[PDB]
């Protein structure tokens, strides 16, 4: 009885941890769209060009 | 007379020897009535403290 509790409380941490990530990273593209800059952008090519 | 002594000796071993028998069903009983108890005791813990 004990251990089945302890394990959907382990259960319930994990899935609230399933929730967030997947509307961070949809919350981080948003930021991109809302933050991106062409110096930004070209500072991306120039860096991996420099690096490939 | 020795006879007679044979044949009585022949009836008291078997009457406790069958006498023994049903002591032991008893027991038989008992022991099922107290293991299904527990378990039926102990669901309507489990139960219990799981829905707490």
């Amino acid at each position: 009885a004990q251990a089945e509790i302890e394990a959907e409380r382990k259960r319930a941490r994990e899935e609230l941890r399933k929730q967030v990530a997947i509307l961070a990273v949809a919350g981080a593209e948003k930021i991109i769209e809302r933050s991106v800059d062409e110096a930004a952008n070209s500072d991306i090519v120039d860096k991996l060009v420099a690096e490939l | 007379d020795l006879d007679l002594a044979k044949a009585s000796a022949t009836d008291q071993l078997k009457k406790a020897k069958a006498e023994a028998q049903v002591i032991i069903e008893q027991a038989n009983k008992r022991r099922s009535q107290i293991l299904d108890e527990a378990k039926a005791e102990a669901e309507q813990e489990r139960t219990k403290i799981v829905a707490q």
